[PDB]
């Protein structure tokens, strides 16, 4: 999920 | 063969977002915040600061030839302000997932817009924003447009399903796909701007920097060095060189006739997100952005 976010 | 200056450096929340204005000194910086702030890089001075949204703003450009400035955020809408007024001018939702990247045409009113929704769509802003099409076929998210700008009436999208998609306006799937073996994904695209090459360079989290002739469909180099993700790499518009960053804190400067790295540059912002080139060139951290001199 971190790659959709950052 | 290169004096790198700092031209003016700023302290802010993240900055997923950055562009220059074509003839004012000034950059426009998109925020992880919803704050978006245009500064005169020359004069280190604020000229507009606007919470747009709750949510992170990725995308951002300036149209100077409408006075305008126009964003993209994660919740799913684009938005126009006039920076002259400081007022929002437009304001719809483009597409039912996070935007990544805007593009604008070089002459024509047109911009492109690609999104977390696997597409990209095209906006005429002479026809009350019609979408006059949309770009189906990839299978992730789309992290990044841009116009061919020897031929803007052809795009390229980079998407973390390890494709290049190149279109054309009015025609329905590809022109091409390149398939990028950059397992990963792709994080960005750009073409080389100069008539001598019809090269294009693609990022990825794989750690590669991939250079590739367009008209061959062939890998012509590979630029290894970073050490965590590689958030974006573009040609230098007038000098031979190849600017990336990275998660891993880093700009690098590579050659773009020898396909070596010329410089690292840790500005102590922590990890680079986005990139903008006018010698000037900026970036984006996320510890705030900085403006450096080349030439």
């Amino acid at each position: 999920e971190a790659k959709k976010l950052v | 063969k290169l004096d790198i200056k700092k031209t003016f450096s700023n302290r802010s929340d993240r900055v997923k977002g950055i562009d220059f204005h074509p003839t004012e000194p000034w950059v426009l910086t998109t925020l992880y915040s919803g704050r978006v702030e245009i500064w005169n890089y020359e004069t280190q001075v604020e000229v507009r600061s606007i919470q747009v949204t709750e949510t992170p703003v990725r995308a951002g450009k300036f149209i100077a030839r409408k006075n305008w400035i126009i964003v993209g955020s994660d919740d799913f809408r684009i938005r126009v302000f006039n920076y002259n007024t400081g007022e929002k001018v437009v304001d719809f939702e483009a597409h039912p997932d996070y935007i990544r990247s805007i593009a604008v045409h070089p002459t024509k009113p047109y911009v492109l817009s690609g999104s977390d929704d696997l597409t990209v769509k095209l906006w005429n802003w002479e026809n009350n924003w019609a979408l006059e099409q949309t770009f189906e076929g990839h299978e992730h998210f789309v992290m990044c447009v841009a116009f061919n700008p020897k031929d803007p009436s052809t795009f390229a999208s980079g998407c973390l399903d390890r494709t290049v998609k190149v279109w054309s306006l009015g025609q329905s799937t590809p022109n091409f796909t390149l398939t990028t073996g950059q397992e990963r994904g792709v994080n960005y695209v750009d073409y080389y701007p100069l008539p001598d090459k019809p090269y294009m360079i693609t990022a990825s989290d794989d750690l590669t920097i991939k250079i590739w002739d367009y008209q061959t469909k062939s890998c012509v180099a590979t630029l290894e060095g970073h050490m965590s993700n590689v958030s974006f790499a573009v040609f230098h518009p007038t000098l031979p060189i190849i600017i990336s960053g990275s998660e891993d804190g880093t700009l690098k400067i590579w050659n773009s006739s020898t396909y070596k790295v010329e410089k690292t540059l840790n500005v102590g912002l922590e990890r680079s997100w986005c990139i903008a080139t006018h010698n000037y060139i900026a970036s984006g951290f996320d510890n705030g952005f900085t403006v450096l001199s080349l030439g």
